[PDB]
């Protein structure tokens, strides 16, 4: 074996047998479940400007007063971000005004739903799939989120229960119970496939659905990169914070990186200068950290807006936007919670075995 | 205390450590170059160094328009260090914690919310909404007979003041 | 003769406890798979930035060192003798033999003026740096 | 006034650096706020095009419920949308079935569910109860009663 | 960062070491952008297998 270099292929070629008189229609169809993972929030880091720059030193604390509101504005910007993270979480998950529950008797046709529904065996009251998603992921503090993992899970339980027992009716108003097979029938009708197709193949479709859900669980377990987006967000904040601590230990031109050593070794007429150099350096570093956070926050907010739109259109209804709710003809989706984010299991109709029949316009 | 162990100086709280040092290691340092443990130079006890508790002080209150009573939250401070309620968000003083859940009023973090009720400020675990079991079955259907039109207001910003600074 | 140092020659840079952390540090270390000289005799060898020494003795034949510059009583020099049950580290203006050795008898130096320091307290590897 | 050029130059350089850094921060803060405003404006423009100049099928895009129409109103530095939506209010439990068996043929509703008054089966539109007599003109046949 | 600020000068290159990771973070940010540009290109055009 060796490393090779080549001109990359863009995919296999597939000429289409185009003609003016012949048509191909799938005799069979496959339901596809795909996983789309989106970040929703980030760690609510709050850094106290004064305490960071002037570590409990009166001389520095007084010198820092000559910089006016710089610390006030930085504390305000970080507070604004911390608040936005809870706004984003509520916008993504808190779209339902009632907490719906599944019945004690799970007669959903062998459409298991065990992997997406919470079970009473784990103390976290999370689903097997949620279990996998969770298990596989100086003057500053970290604030806790308003919605704890258990509270966020209660929300996904409710959204899943409504989607299963009332379809889209609970999203637009009151939850109207409907047998699951008819809900599937309506969703099939919504993509141009008459409901008799569903009813004639209902047993096949349900057994077939289980293998697809089990495969989702196995795919997530097997591939460690499946949740790379959420780990990447976590990694970016960890790197941002580790950057600040290392910068604090820098000299920035000062005779020494330690403020107490500056005060001990140099008389005020010289210490003032060395402190001013450390203050300018640390303030510039803190400015850079806040600027990096504000940008990262904007990307997270854009992502949260996409996730909120995605749940509203993919979970509380049926989408007609191609490739918005996964590849294929969207049927439904199921939200799952994840650390700092949301995972959508998209259930789509995909043509499988087309045939050439005879036709005319 | 303001401590100095040989050449290691700083301010902090020292507690018994459960770490095991090698016979020649004098102090411990974490992944961020912060000292987090020292060996006592006299008795060979290992001590962990915890930075002195600090945190923001926030005042949670209904407006002075209703009552001038306030509750104060000490973020990430334990109540033995400061109606005293220890919660996951910190030490909350002045609020009476209650069991009844309600819609969240003013956020305090960690699911706990405060509200002004008949009067005092209370703290509680927030409710996420009323429960509504759906009467699911395989054979029954419900259809609105008297529909209602709804007008809602959605407000979006479009522009901002065109400030130009020379 | 020369041999391959492989992955030997690493030492603890400082007296600091670190747990499950990857630490990046720059210091004087023996390069991995570096070229180290294999001696069988005892000529005078240069000492550059520091010296890595290793031996695989079952009879404990090599049991001491001389460090210095002139090694002829002109300058202070460090003599180590891990003898019996007492290892002696001594710094003096030793007038060393032109072929110093220990017996089975001590003929390392002929004179020891201006003494400044004395302290008493298979595969063996040592690192010596000043 | 107080310092000669050899000293004033230094004090001025300190003031220039401080004020320039402050202005840099102000511009950076504005550029960020502007980007958020632009994202909001893009949403508002999309919202008017899809909610005002047409009828939306995107759930909760143009307010809660089934969108009917919307009306824009101007506001200082922004736009206000009054969203007019259809919302179900008083649902009832009627009697129903997924399909009807007649001569061994399986009759599926062209639209709606097999609603009834607890005794005689009818058919009606999914979003509004209005029971109709089940006839061959509002159903279709596919398959049979054993499937 | 280093090559831009300290154009092949030992004294500057050594003085620049007192600023810690500033150059590292700037190089990282620009790398992140460069990668994002290819991600964007693939997302826009590479939607067909
Ligand atoms: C359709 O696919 C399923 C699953 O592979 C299979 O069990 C069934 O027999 C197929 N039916 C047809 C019409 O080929
Ligand atoms: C649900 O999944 C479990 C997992 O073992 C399986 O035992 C059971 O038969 C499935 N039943 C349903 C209704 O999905
Ligand atoms: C579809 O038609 C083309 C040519 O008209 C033919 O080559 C191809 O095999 C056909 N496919 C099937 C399944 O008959
Ligand atoms: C706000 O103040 C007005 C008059 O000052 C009062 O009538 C109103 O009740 C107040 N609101 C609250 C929440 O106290
Ligand atoms: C408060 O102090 C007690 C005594 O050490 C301790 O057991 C408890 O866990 C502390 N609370 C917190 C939140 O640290
Ligand atoms: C809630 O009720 C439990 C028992 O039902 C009681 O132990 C607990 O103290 C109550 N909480 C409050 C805040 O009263
Ligand atoms: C529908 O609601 C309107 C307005 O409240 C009321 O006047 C009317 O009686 C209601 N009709 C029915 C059938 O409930
Ligand atoms: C080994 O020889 C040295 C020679 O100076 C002597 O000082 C030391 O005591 C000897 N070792 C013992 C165990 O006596
Ligand atoms: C003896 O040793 C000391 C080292 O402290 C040195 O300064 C002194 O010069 C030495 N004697 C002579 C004659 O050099
Ligand atoms: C709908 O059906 C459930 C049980 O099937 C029943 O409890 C409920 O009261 C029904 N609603 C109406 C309005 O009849
Ligand atoms: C159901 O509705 C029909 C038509 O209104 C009516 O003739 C019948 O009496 C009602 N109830 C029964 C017994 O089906």
């Amino acid at each position: 074996q060796s490393i090779i270099a080549y001109t990359m292929s863009l995919g296999a070629e597939n000429s289409v047998a185009y003609s003016n008189n012949s048509i191909a229609i799938p005799t069979n169809f496959t339901i596809s479940v795909t996983t789309e993972i989106l970040p929703v929030s980030m760690t609510k880091t709050s850094v106290d400007c004064t305490m960071y720059i002037c570590g409990d030193s009166t001389e520095c604390s007084n010198l820092l007063l000559q910089y006016g509101s710089f610390c006030t504005q930085l504390n305000r910007a970080l507070t604004g971000i911390a608040v936005e993270q809870d706004k984003n979480t509520q916008e993504v998950f808190a779209q339902v005004k009632q907490i719906y529950k599944t019945p004690p008797i799970k007669d959903f046709g062998g459409f298991n739903f065990s992997q997406i529904l919470p079970d009473p065996s784990k103390p976290s009251k999370r689903s097997p799939i949620e279990d996998l998603l969770f298990n596989k992921v100086n003057g500053l503090t970290v604030l806790p989120p308003l919605l704890t993992d258990e509270m966020i899970a209660q929300y996904t339980s409710a959204l899943l229960a409504g989607t299963i027992t009332s379809g889209w009716t609970f999203g637009a108003g009151p939850a109207l119970q409907i047998p699951f097979p008819m809900q599937m029938a309506y969703r099939f009708n919504g993509i141009g496939v008459t409901q008799n197709v569903l009813y004639e193949n209902q047993k096949l479709i349900a057994n077939q659905f289980n293998s697809a859900i089990g495969k989702i669980q196995d795919s997530l377990s097997s591939t460690p990169s499946a949740l790379g987006k959420l780990q990447d967000v976590v990694n970016q904040n960890a790197q941002a914070l580790n950057t600040l601590v290392k910068q604090l230990s820098s000299n920035f031109g000062a005779i020494s990186s330690v403020l107490n050593d500056i005060l001990s070794r140099l008389d005020p007429p010289e210490a003032e200068v060395q402190i001013d150099r450390l203050i300018t350096g640390r303030l510039q570093s803190l400015q850079t950290y806040v600027t990096q956070q504000l940008i990262r926050a904007a990307e997270i907010r854009a992502s949260a807006n996409l996730a909120a739109t995605k749940m509203s259109e993919c979970v509380l209804g049926q989408s007609k936007r191609v490739d918005f709710c996964g590849k294929g003809y969207h049927l439904m989706s199921f939200p799952q919670s994840a650390p700092h984010g949301v995972v959508f299991l998209h259930v789509t109709y995909v043509p499988a075995q087309e045939k050439n029949f005879t036709t005319a316009p | 205390v303001n401590f100095n162990f040989n050449g290691l100086t700083g301010t902090g709280v020292l507690t018994e450590s459960n770490k095991k040092f090698l016979p020649f290691q004098q102090f411990g340092r974490d992944i961020a170059d912060t000292t987090d443990a020292v060996r006592d130079p006299q008795t060979l006890e290992i001590l962990d160094i915890t930075p002195c508790s600090f945190g923001g002080v926030s005042v949670i209150t209904p407006g002075t328009n209703t009552s001038n009573q306030v509750a104060v939250l000490y973020q990430d401070v334990n109540c033995t260090e400061v109606n005293v309620f220890q919660t996951r968000a910190g030490c909350l003083i002045g609020a009476e914690h209650v069991n009844n859940s309600y819609e969240c009023d003013i956020p305090i973090g960690a699911g706990i919310c405060a509200s002004y009720q008949t009067q005092s400020i209370i703290a509680y675990t927030m409710s996420l909404g009323a429960e509504n079991s759906v009467a699911y079955s395989n054979n029954s259907i419900a259809i609105p007979t008297n529909f209602t039109i709804s007008v809602t207001t959605e407000i979006l910003p479009v522009s901002m003041t065109k400030t130009s600074v020379d | 003769a020369y041999t391959n140092s492989f992955t030997r020659g690493v030492y603890y840079p400082d007296k600091v406890f670190r747990s499950s952390v990857l630490h990046s540090t720059q210091d004087l270390f023996l390069p991995f798979f570096s070229n180290v000289t294999w001696f069988h005799d005892n000529p005078v060898l240069p000492f550059n930035d520091g010296v890595y020494f290793a031996s695989t003795e079952k009879s404990n034949i090599i049991r001491g060192w001389i460090f210095g510059t002139t090694l002829d009583s002109k300058t202070q020099s460090l003599l180590i003798v891990n003898n019996a049950t007492n290892v002696v580290i001594k710094v003096c203006e030793f007038q060393f033999c032109n072929d110093p050795f220990l017996g089975v008898e001590f003929r390392v130096y002929s004179s020891a003026n201006n003494c400044t320091f004395e302290y008493v307290s298979n595969l063996r590897e040592f690192v010596f740096k000043n | 006034s107080r310092l000669d050029p050899p000293e004033a130059e230094v004090q001025i350089d300190r003031l220039i650096t401080g004020r320039l850094q402050s202005l840099q921060t102000y511009v950076t803060q504005q550029l960020i706020r502007a980007a958020e405003i632009r994202a909001s404006a893009n949403l508002a423009a999309t919202k008017m095009s899809e909610c005002v100049l047409g009828q939306s099928k995107r759930v909760d895009f143009c307010g809660k419920g089934y969108h009917l129409m919307s009306f824009p109103q101007s506001a200082p530095h922004g736009v206000v949308f009054l969203h007019v939506t259809y919302v179900p209010a008083q649902e009832k439990n009627f009697t129903t079935a997924p399909a009807i068996c007649h001569d061994g043929k399986a009759h599926f509703p062209r639209e709606g569910v097999f609603v009834s008054n607890g005794t005689h089966w009818f058919v009606t539109q999914r979003n509004f109860y209005e029971p109709q007599i089940i006839t061959t003109d509002n159903t279709f046949v596919s398959g049979n009663c054993d499937v």
